[PDB]
DNA sequence: CTCTGAATCTCTTCCCGCGCGCCGTAGGAC
DNA sequence: GTCCTATCGATCTTCGGAAGAGATTCAGAG
């Protein structure tokens, strides 16, 4: 095999919108707004420290105008996958178990004790693998071995259009023009472009 | 005829048991 | 005439709760017993009814006080196998002794069972449409049938137990084969069953490491009960449950065959945040991977070499 | 029709499937609950790799046929690893266990 | 009825209502909803019964 | 006074973005509405994206995306879409002034 | 003021083989 | 005519699937 190193993280299409989302259920958040980060919707605070502001609580580029005043930098909101890693490497993960896991008992309601049961389930099945809750972000994207996705030529001089060659053809060119912009320093507003772009390829 | 031989993969017969006749169906006082 | 009684849709509190009765009277206050028997002759109307018997009139044993006026081929079995819940589920009893009224039809109506002994307080919501087997008397148990309508195997096993819903399965089942004229030895269906319900549900976690409410498969908590119990530590207790096949499968505790069979991303994203690891015991898996099933043949030498050991 | 061995396909190396290429009939899902259905195991295990996919052993069965061995070598096929290589292109570290 | 669902006071909001339930994630406005509602069932580039 | 925003164009059909971008203002004459239109190119940043100096009303933003090959302005929003900066435009200018 | 009922949305599944037949990146700029 | 780069960043993907199940959205109220 080999990699491409992309020039963002990138949420995992299957951890996103599978049966819940792996995502989103780790979070308690829910998948229209984690997907409200990822395609940069909106942002999602973090550390939000001496300031009015909640542990995840997306907010609007409105209302990050607001806090971008109203205060200063004794918090932080982030978008797109960097925000959601950030989130997920913020994970006390054992803490949170055994508190939720009290907090089961804190109602006897049926409506959240079961998908409460989910919850911290899914927490001690990260704890109990090896596994980290970052990896559901991608960073290194693998790519397929060249012999299982060969470009064999047809009649005469042309190639099978060999769909997975298109694909990360898609994803190297996005990459390429990112790794660009960000190292010429563009504005927010054009590499909030391209990364969209990325992630939706 | 005689009792199965221990080994014998008695489920995947089952299932194929109900299945073979699948096709035969349709999707659509009497005495002292 | 003979008099409607009002429906409960037809009429307000002030005629439902006023819920119209039929007691037989005497200037004793009360009828000659049976012996043992404390209740009065106490007999009530519900709604449609049809009244022909109004006050003052002497009524026989065995008169009628009153009247109340009231599927398909393959789908039938594979609906069956998936338990499908009907469209129109037989509302069975629970636990014993005698039934009430709750508080009556609106939104709807709300029916109470309570025991001979022990939790008298439990009270069901109730459709309104369907017809009532019972009315406020009646001595009930878990699994007297309460509507009528089909019945429902998650609740038959919750109420008669595993080896009547395989008789129950078994025979609504060669039910559409008998009547098509196939033939089938009944114990390949129960070979199904045996399947369907593989899962089990823990209401005690006793002293077993099961959390302390879990989904585990059966076998697991059972080959964990029957050493605990050698160590004499309080075993776990549960209810086996029904899951029909298209999701007793994707149960499985082994990804791969699940995988295989379909919802792929699921399977294959739920097992790998769990980091989950198959040991290839069965089938399916074993030929995915291309060497000897553990069957017939193979099976006897997974044997030998498991022996040997 | 009938093919004693001849092509294979490239992302796997099963055979064609065909007259106009000369093909090898499929062993198609429900054939294989059907040798799982007798006893049958060895053939099942020929059909799907000796016969079919392992690229080492129908090299080594073909030459113990000629040569009249009447033995196979099975190994794993190579479909299977094409597998894990197209999850392990998902980050989703797959791998083969040794206990 | 009908009349106790409706969100609408007047043909506006009602416009409002249709290009936000049609085009979400574009803004309705007067000058420009009656581009999406008029192409809609009354102009020939986009409705014709034959 | 007017601020800058960011325009998307179909990418290789840019200056004719451009013109038909000046003539559909001297067309609809909202010239008190408009000032510049940047492509800016090295001997082509930016790949795709063409700056207009510009005022926000609706019919204004109607206007630059009633310009034919045009999808959209990149903002935070749509109701109300984004200008850059005031360093990231001096920045901008200084690259293409160097 | 949100707790168990129910209500609208999306996702997922749909026989096995087999044989033919054809058809198979575009648009713009230099 | 050949080589290189990109997709409606100024529309409109089809209504004639059912189902069947879940995730996710709302009632009448204690």
């Amino acid at each position: 095999m080999g990699h491409i190193e992309l020039a963002s993280p990138t949420a995992h299409i299957w951890f996103l919108k599978s049966l819940p989302s792996r995502i989103g259920l780790l979070l308690d958040m829910p998948l229209r707004d984690i997907e409200r980060v990822l395609y940069f919707e909106s942002y999602v605070v973090i550390e939000g420290g001496m300031t009015n502001l909640e542990r995840q609580q997306i907010l609007t580029e409105e209302q990050y105008l607001d806090a971008l005043e109203e205060f200063g930098d004794e918090f932080d909101a982030k978008m797109g996958a960097e925000a959601i890693q950030a989130l997920l490497k913020s994970m006390d993960l054992e803490q949170e178990c055994e508190q939720l896991r009290e907090e089961l008992n804190e109602t006897n309601s049926e409506t959240k004790r079961k998908k409460l049961t989910k919850r911290i389930k899914l927490l001690e099945a990260f704890v109990q693998s090896g596994n980290k809750p970052e990896w559901m972000i991608l960073t290194v994207l693998p790519v397929l071995p060249p012999d299982l996705r060969p470009l064999v030529p047809l009649d005469g001089g042309r190639f099978a259009t060999s769909d997975l060659n298109d694909l990360y053809r898609r994803v190297i060119n996005r990459n390429n023009r990112l790794k660009r912009l960000l190292d010429l320093a563009a504005p927010d507003i054009i590499v909030r472009n391209e990364k969209r772009m990325l992630q939706e390829a | 005829g005689h009792i199965i031989n221990k080994g014998e993969a008695i489920g995947v017969i089952a299932a194929q048991s109900i299945g073979e006749p699948g096709t035969q169906l349709t999707m659509r006082v009497k005495n002292k | 005439s003979s008099l409607v009684v009002l429906d409960s849709a037809e009429r307000t509190a002030g005629g439902k709760d006023l819920r119209p009765a039929l007691k037989i009277v005497d200037a004793q206050g009360n009828d000659v017993l049976i012996p043992g028997t404390d209740m009065p002759a106490q007999y009530f109307l519900p709604g449609k009814a049809i009244v022909q018997l109004e006050d003052g009139v002497q009524i026989s044993s065995g008169d009628t006080l009153a009247r109340i006026p009231q599927t398909g081929g393959l789908p039938r079995v594979a609906d069956l196998f998936e338990a499908r819940r009907p469209k129109e589920p037989a509302i069975l009893a629970e636990i014993s002794g005698i039934v009430s009224f709750g508080k009556e039809t609106k939104g709807k109506r709300r029916l109470v069972i309570t025991p001979v002994d022990g939790s008298d307080p439990y009270e069901e919501m109730i459709p309104k449409w369907r017809q009532l087997n019972v009315f406020e008397g009646e001595r009930v148990e878990r699994g007297d049938v309460i509507s009528d309508g089909p019945e429902a195997p998650h609740d038959i096993l919750r109420l008669r137990g595993v080896h009547a819903v395989t008789r129950y399965i078994v025979n609504e089942v060669q039910d559409v084969y008998r009547l098509q004229g196939v033939k089938i030895n009944d114990k390949h269906i129960e070979v199904i069953v045996r399947q369907m319900l593989r899962k089990a549900t823990i209401v005690n976690a006793g002293s077993s490491d099961f959390l302390e409410g879990e989904q585990v498969e059966y076998s697991r908590v059972k080959i964990a009960n029957r050493e605990l119990e050698a160590n004499g530590k309080v075993g776990a207790t549960y209810s086996r449950d029904l899951l029909g096949i298209t999701k007793a499968s994707l149960a499985t505790e082994s990804f791969i065959s699940a995988a295989s069979f379909q919802e792929t991303t699921r399977v294959l994203t739920e097992a790998a945040v769990a980091g989950k690891r198959d040991e290839l015991r069965g089938l399916k898996e074993n030929v995915i991977v291309g060497r000897l099933i553990p069957a017939g043949t193979g099976y006897a030498y997974h044997q030998d070499r498991m022996r040997r050991r | 029709h009938a093919r004693s061995t001849g092509s294979y396909s490239l992302v796997t190396q099963q055979p064609l499937g065909g007259k106009a290429q000369f093909g090898g009939q499929r062993f198609g899902e429900m054939e294989v609950w059907a040798l799982e259905a007798y006893g049958a195991a060895y053939t099942l295990q020929e059909m799907l790799t000796v016969k079919s996919d392992d690229v080492n052993g129908r090299t080594k069965m073909y030459k113990n046929i000629v040569d009249g061995n009447h033995q196979m070598e099975p190994g794993m096929p190579e479909s299977f690893n094409v597998l894990l290589k197209e999850i392990r292109s998902l980050g989703i570290n797959i791998e083969l266990e040794d206990e | 009825e009908t009349l106790r669902v409706d969100p609408t006071n007047d043909r506006l909001s009602a416009l409002v209502e249709i290009y936000r339930m049609m085009r979400p994630g574009e803004p309705p406005t007067r000058e420009a909803a009656e581009s999406l509602f008029e192409n809609l069932f009354f102009s020939e580039d986009r409705y014709d019964l034959s | 006074k007017k601020r800058w925003y960011v325009v998307q164009a179909f990418s290789g059909f840019e200056g004719r973005v451009a013109t038909s971008l000046r003539e559909h203002i001297k067309l609809h004459n909202m010239e008190d509405l408009f000032g510049e239109v940047m492509v800016p190119t090295e001997e082509k940043f930016f790949p795709g994206y063409v700056l207009v100096q510009m005022v926000m009303n609706d019919a204004s933003w109607h206007l630059v995306r009633s310009v034919p090959r045009v999808m959209g302005f990149i903002g935070g929003t749509s109701d109300r879409p984004a200008p850059i900066s005031d360093k990231e435009v001096d920045a901008i200018m200084n690259r293409l002034q160097q």
